[PDB]
RNA sequence: GUACCCAUAUCCGCAGCAGGUCUCCAAGGUGAACAGCCUCUGGCAUGUUGGAACAAUGUAGGUAAGGGAAGUCGGCAAGC
RNA sequence: AGGCGGCCGCCCCCUCGCCCGUCACGCACCGCACGUUCGUGGGGAACCUGGCGCUAAACCAUUCGUAGACGACCUGCUUCUGGGUCGGGGUUUCGUACGUAGCAGAGCAGCUCCCUCGCUGCGAUCUAUUGAAAGUCAGCCCUCGACACAAGGGUUUGUC
């Protein structure tokens, strides 16, 4: 989903600098990732075998 | 392979949505029909006109968004169908639907 | 998500945020609360209680 | 001469064709009204098909922040 | 875009694995073509036998909505942390339900204890119960609360 986030901004030479602005901001979830499989790749002379 | 008997709370405001004003008291009998072939198993379905009268008691658009029902497994005979069970579905009315569960009617 | 191929300052990458507000809101429709003990506590007691 | 239809199915139009054809009887409410809308007597199964889903395009209908004709040959249509 | 080659040690034999000389035979098929080759050539369907192994997966049906014109695509299914239907809350939408009570209510009418805001009746609304009532997933969240269901089916698919 998407949430706002009220965000100070360490941005100078702006009208931006020194406030508060807010931004549209999504949330990804993502649980970690289980490690299976191993692929090994040759450089073949027309591309990755 | 019972005579069985039960109660439900068959949800028709969620069973029809963004279906048409003329077409939707019919939608709410096939959905019964589809409903209780569901649940009791067998593919005949016979309601009663109590509960032909429950539905279409508020109009063809005005449909009410609950209904509790009892469906009633009995079986055929007298040169019967291949289907020898049939749900028989009549209307029990009741004033208030809130904390209302199934029930096994002995 | 996938790593950056090309590498870049700009201004645009490598800033210390400062996060000073996320909401939560009610996002199945207007949201009016921010957390279950605030809504409590603005609104009070009602029938369930 | 005396039946029957007298019609979005008994007439004419090549047809059970949104076309055409002359008359009498007329209820209750709102309403100035035989206006429009809802009921009664009396008729009907939606007009040569049903079922499932609600894509583009279309045909009818309704809206839309701010501007108000800047679009267009022309305020055409729609709306006040 | 790989499969034959090289080394060590054994295995049953060869001391003709070859060049020159002697001897005699094998079809000498009597003039005739497509003969000799990497062929135990390529793949498919079956026949009898030895040894070593294998015991599945798609499609339909049902559900699903993250996708859908129809096809197509992402999904669930077990007898236990499975799904489905109700119910329960969480959220939200509107705005305060019916009923009851009121020395609230513009006023009006009637009665006699002759009633020192007397009582009764009509009466748009208002107040308290009331942030009430009602809907809430069908394309929202959690439920291990109550019921039932679960391997129940049809079609098809092999590499000397
Ligand atoms: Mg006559
Ligand atoms: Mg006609
Ligand atoms: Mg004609
Ligand atoms: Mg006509
Ligand atoms: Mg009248
Ligand atoms: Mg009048
Ligand atoms: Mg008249
Ligand atoms: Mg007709
Ligand atoms: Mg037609
Ligand atoms: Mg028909
Ligand atoms: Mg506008
Ligand atoms: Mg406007
Ligand atoms: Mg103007
Ligand atoms: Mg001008
Ligand atoms: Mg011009
Ligand atoms: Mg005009
Ligand atoms: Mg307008
Ligand atoms: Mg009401």
């Amino acid at each position: 989903g998407m949430t706002h986030i009220v965000r100070e901004v360490d941005r100078p030479g702006s009208k931006v600098n020194k406030k508060e602005v807010v931004e549209a901001v999504t949330i990804v979830e993502t649980p970690p990732m289980v490690v299976v499989g191993i692929v090994g790749y040759v450089e073949t002379p027309r591309g990755l075998r | 392979n019972e005579v069985v008997t039960r109660e439900y709370t068959i949800n028709i405001h969620k069973r029809i949505h963004g279906v048409g004003f003329k077409k939707r008291a019919p939608r709410a009998l096939k959905e019964i029909r589809k409903f209780a072939m569901k649940e009791m198993g067998t593919p005949d379905v016979r309601i009663d006109t109590r509960l032909n009268k429950a539905v279409w008691a508020k109009g063809i658009r005005n449909v009410p968004y609950r209904i509790r029902v009892r469906l009633s497994r009995k079986r055929n005979e007298d040169e019967d169908s291949p289907n020898k069970l049939y749900t028989l579905v009549t209307y029990v009315p009741v004033t208030t639907f809130k904390n209302l569960q199934t029930v096994n009617v002995d | 998500l996938r790593k950056s191929l090309l590498v870049q300052t700009k201004r645009r990458a490598l800033e210390k945020i400062d996060l000073k507000f996320i909401d939560t809101t009610s996002k199945f429709g207007h949201g009016r609360f921010q957390t279950m003990e605030e809504k409590k506590a603005f609104m009070g007691p009602l029938k369930k209680d």
